[PDB]
């Protein structure tokens, strides 16, 4: 009628408004504040009623959508209520600033085997259901977080591991030694993007490991998936890994002679990127001016309140120290640091005699890495730009030859290789890290995931892609354990039979990493063609794929800045979060890193034993599906729990809801994808005593004096509520889509016929009276009895 | 092994144990309701009845268990002896009839909160034959309503 409804507003995210006309797919919409605007219907949605309403979770609401969500989490965001569930699933804002009393020792003890509907929402919550499950059925646990960089992950993953150890370990701190360690793990996992300054470039699992009287006996860092492609090139608003910084410009006047560092655009490994530090006014003059590159001296340091280059160096030194890295370690991991930065230097030229030779100005880049990483110069310019091969492949006996390479296989080779021996130190870092909190055993483990979310801009590439697909995947994960643990609580409450209609995203799934006909097979079977073409590999997602209800070409975009991408030039996939268009030059050279096996050897077997240490046929896209598996693995063997972290403003300023951003990000994180999900099922549900307290006001004082479920029996008999919209639970009143607010209506919109449906009911609840006290009588009987039966 | 109606009966019986409506029962729960309707049981005698039928191992009591908690072998007989001394429960003197200060004693005992004339109610709808207290000919028709 004239009900308020939620339709978009480009700051807010939402606005309320009324609905003044229809049309065919929009609606016109007149804000509460006559300048109508057009809206999609399906981005038009009902309103509570009561804007100042405030729910601890929105399964509580007589209308559950992202609107109304929205909204909800902003009322309790106004009053530093930063935590709300959906369902099991915890909403979580970051305040920017520290909220008294609900971290203290008193608040964790509050918290111990409590159920979670039975204390505020709260980080704590989570963390003490994943133990009693864990210690009840024997299985252990993930609590899978997403969010941007900066919303508040870091602080999550400390809540919940000194709730963990505070509560339920014996006087051993594993969260302090954990934490001791992240100047390490950040200075190797961690870079500059165009957004997020600290974002970290790995999937992390930090586990908190349980004997099998469920006490806490130690801790593991479990990673995946480090991103590899920023190793050697980045965007010109995005940085390398952090170390490569800290070190070049913390780094004393004698490390930097012996690893032969110079400022970062000296670097082709860093010079593609920004090659600014971050720096303030102090610290910019600790900086010496030969470590400053050419767009440092133009342009200043990168502004941050909490990340320095120079006194992270410092800080990563001093916590190098804390956990036992002797300098020794120290030198050796950066030894191999400067290594793969001089490596990345060498250049080649074609020869014309065949292959190609390293540029005579490349001779000292040679010389460096060489040195560094303990490898004879010679031998490294021959594997550099030769390999050896078979003279045979199915059988047959076969001879030894050498192959001469091209520059552009010997630029993979030099790259290849940088990647390889990077990563080997990445996951050297960490098994260190892990040498701080070692264990015998363990019989089960609580872990808490952080790995980067699902993301769009102008300009998607292969890098997008990958992290797209990583998150359509824990997606699906998310979406199963939802309907699983909603079908399942419909049984505890006693629902009755009722399936969910599920709609799965298999089918985009399958368009990516299907054997043979996905496109990361596709894009595998470019590279064995005789002229691989990013074109010709585009040309053929779409050939295969004609009919993919996921996959349309460029052309069909909503947006304008796609009107001109050919339709072999790029593809849009419908993923969980909204359609994303991805051009795909540089596909086919992003999907090939591989190390020929002559210049891998060569480095397994370094003069130099750190670097041996270290080292002890497949596509980019093939290695990054399978070490994906390897993660959803883990987590399918766990009980999994779901936090969503949230970013209330891009400033660091506290009480400031941008409600378009928030709204975007419960968008990415899968918020609504699970919204969605529940509308299948009875998303809206209330307690008893919730509905008592809502509704007594309209009852007779006869029916005020009633226990909650009783009042609620009565009321709902009353009343002939349909038996599909309408379900009588356990501890709850379950709801279809929508049928909560037209229950508030028949309680609000005729007193009389709600007056004489009560006078109506008096009979059926006398006897429902009766029948209580009775059975309850031969309730207590039979216990009397069953005590009786040890005779 | 139970019917229909019967399940449904016993669930609102196990809600005036479960008072704080989790849907959980615990053992400090359990003994108040036997105890307030004349019975004591030791905190040794009902843990051991929670223990055997405590499948799911949480250390409560849902409504699953609690029926499975009733539940014996056991005659035709003996069964139907249960409803009568469950129709002795609310008899306090003991002269075959329900007094309204009598049904309401289970009542406050229970915590059921009425008033005097909402009691003298109760029991003029379940009288059958018209005078005007409960024979287990009609309790027996009501409880099975
Ligand atoms: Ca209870
Ligand atoms: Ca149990
Ligand atoms: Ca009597
Ligand atoms: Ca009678």
């Amino acid at each position: 009628d004239g009900k308020p409804v939620w339709a978009p507003h480009p700051t807010d995210g939402f606005q309320v408004g009324n609905i003044v006309d229809i049309g065919p797919d929009s609606l016109t919409i007149e804000p509460l504040n006559g300048k109508t605007f057009l809206a999609l219907i399906n981005q038009v949605f009902p309103a509570e009623e009561d804007s100042k309403k405030d729910v601890e979770d929105n399964c509580s609401l007589m209308y559950l959508n992202e609107a109304t969500l929205l909204h909800n989490i902003k009322v309790r965001y106004s009053k530093d209520r930063i935590y709300t569930y959906v369902a099991n699933i915890l909403i979580a804002v970051n305040p920017y600033f520290d909220i008294p009393k609900i971290y203290s020792s008193e608040t964790i003890k509050s918290y111990q085997g409590k159920s979670l509907g039975t204390m505020p929402p709260h980080v704590f919550a989570i963390a003490d259901k994943a133990f009693r499950d864990m210690k009840v059925l024997k299985l252990s646990q993930s609590i899978i977080v997403s969010g941007e960089s900066g919303a508040g992950k870091t602080e999550n993953t400390k809540f919940v591991l000194r709730y963990l150890t505070e509560s339920y370990g014996t006087g051993q701190d594993i969260d302090d030694r954990i934490v001791e360690a992240n100047p390490l793990l950040e200075a190797f996992g961690n870079a500059k993007t165009v957004r997020n300054n600290n974002s970290s470039r790995f999937g992390k699992f930090v586990e908190i490991h349980f004997n099998e009287k469920s006490s806490v006996v130690g801790g593991f860092v479990s990673h995946y998936l480090l991103e590899k492609s920023r190793i050697c090139v980045q965007g010109k608003e995005e940085r390398n890994y952090h170390i490569f910084y800290r070190l070049c410009a913390g780094a004393s006047e004698d490390i930097r002679e012996r690893l032969h560092l110079s400022s970062p655009d000296n670097f082709r490994y860093l010079n593609r990127g920004c090659t600014r530090y971050f720096a303030n006014k102090e610290t910019d003059k600790q900086i010496l001016q030969n470590r400053k590159s050419p767009e440092y001296l133009k342009a200043g340091s990168l502004k941050d309140p909490g990340l320095d280059d120079h006194g992270d160096f410092i800080r990563m030194c001093t916590a190098m120290k804390k956990i036992g890295l002797d300098d020794e370690e120290k030198l050796d991991l950066f030894r191999v640091v400067a290594g793969v930065l001089h490596l990345g230097n060498i250049d080649f030229e074609e020869a014309g005699s065949g292959g190609c030779n390293l540029k005579n100005k490349s001779t000292q880049a040679l010389e460096y890495c060489a040195e560094l990483l303990g490898l004879d110069q010679d031998d490294l310019r021959v594997s550099l730009t030769t390999r050896v091969m078979l003279t045979t492949a199915g059988g047959a006996k076969g001879t030894v030859i050498k192959v001469p390479l091209k520059v552009e296989q010997a630029n993979n080779a030099r790259d290849a290789l940088a990647k390889t021996v990077y990563s080997h130190l990445f996951d050297h870092v960490v098994n260190r890290v892990n040498q701080c909190f070692p264990f015998e055993t363990s019989s089960y483990f609580i872990g808490v995931l952080d790995i980067a979310g699902f993301e769009y801009f102008e300009h998607n590439s292969f890098e997008q892609f990958c992290i797209n697909y990583c998150n359509e995947k824990l997606q699906q994960f998310f979406n199963e354990r939802i309907l699983k643990e909603e079908q399942e609580l419909y049984q505890k409450e006693g629902l009755g039979v009722n399936e969910v209609h599920y709609v799965d995203n298999q089918d985009c799934i399958d368009l990516i990493e299907a054997r043979l006909v996905g496109i990361l097979d596709i894009l595998d079977e470019e590279n064995r063609l005789p002229q691989p073409s990013d074109q010709h590999f585009t040309s053929a997602v779409h050939q295969k794929h004609k009919d993919h209800f996921r996959l349309s070409i460029p052309r069909k975009s909503k947006l304008a800045i796609h009107r001109n991408i050919r339709d072999d030039e790029g593809f849009i996939i419908r993923h969980f979060a909204g359609a994303v268009c991805y051009e795909t030059t540089q596909f086919v050279e992003k999907n090939n890193d591989a190390l020929h096996m002559s210049l891998e050897s060569l480095i397994c077997e370094s003069r130099d034993k750190f670097i041996r240490e270290l080292f002890e046929f497949i596509s980019v896209g093939n290695k990054f599906k399978t070490q994906l598996n390897l993660l959803l693995d883990k987590l399918r063997s766990t009980g999994a729990s779901f936090i969503r972290c949230i970013k209330p403003n891009l400033k660091m300023t506290s009480h400031h809801f941008e409600g378009a951003q928030i709204l975007s990000q419960l968008q990415c994180s899968g918020m609504v994808s699970v919204l969605d999900l529940m509308q299948g099922g009875f998303p809206s549900r209330a307690s008893f005593h919730e509905l008592y307290n809502m509704y007594k006001k309209y009852m007779p004082d006869k029916l005020a004096r009633l226990d909650p479920r009783l009042f609620c029996k009565a009321l709902f008999k009353a009343l002939g509520l349909n038996e599909i919209d309408y379900k009588f639970g356990l501890t709850k009143v379950f709801f279809r889509p929508g049928k909560f607010a037209e229950f508030d209506q028949i309680m609000k919109s005729d007193p009389d016929h709600l007056a004489e449906l009560v006078k109506r009911v008096n009979h059926w609840l006398i006897c429902s009276r009766w029948k209580k006290v009775q059975w309850c009588s031969l309730s207590v009987i039979k216990l009397k009895n069953k005590i009786k039966y040890r005779a | 092994q139970l019917t229909e109606e019967q399940i449904a009966e016993f669930k609102e019986a196990f809600s005036l144990f479960d008072k704080d409506g989790d849907g959980t029962i615990t053992t400090k729960e359990l003994g108040t309701v036997m105890r307030s309707l004349g019975q004591n049981p030791t905190e040794a005698e009902l843990q051991d009845m929670i223990n055997e039928v405590d499948a799911d191992g949480n250390g409560t009591i849902d409504f699953p268990e609690f029926l499975t908690m009733m539940a014996r072998k056991m005659k035709d007989t003996d069964s139907e002896e249960e409803i009568r001394e469950a129709f002795r429960v609310f008899d306090k003197d003991g002269n075959g009839f329900i007094s309204a200060a009598e049904l309401r004693h289970v009542m406050t005992n229970l915590g059921e909160k009425l008033t005097d004339e909402e009691v003298d109610e109760m029991i003029r709808e379940a009288d059958i034959d018209g005078d005007g207290q409960v024979n287990y000919e009609e309790f027996v028709t009501m409880m099975t309503s």
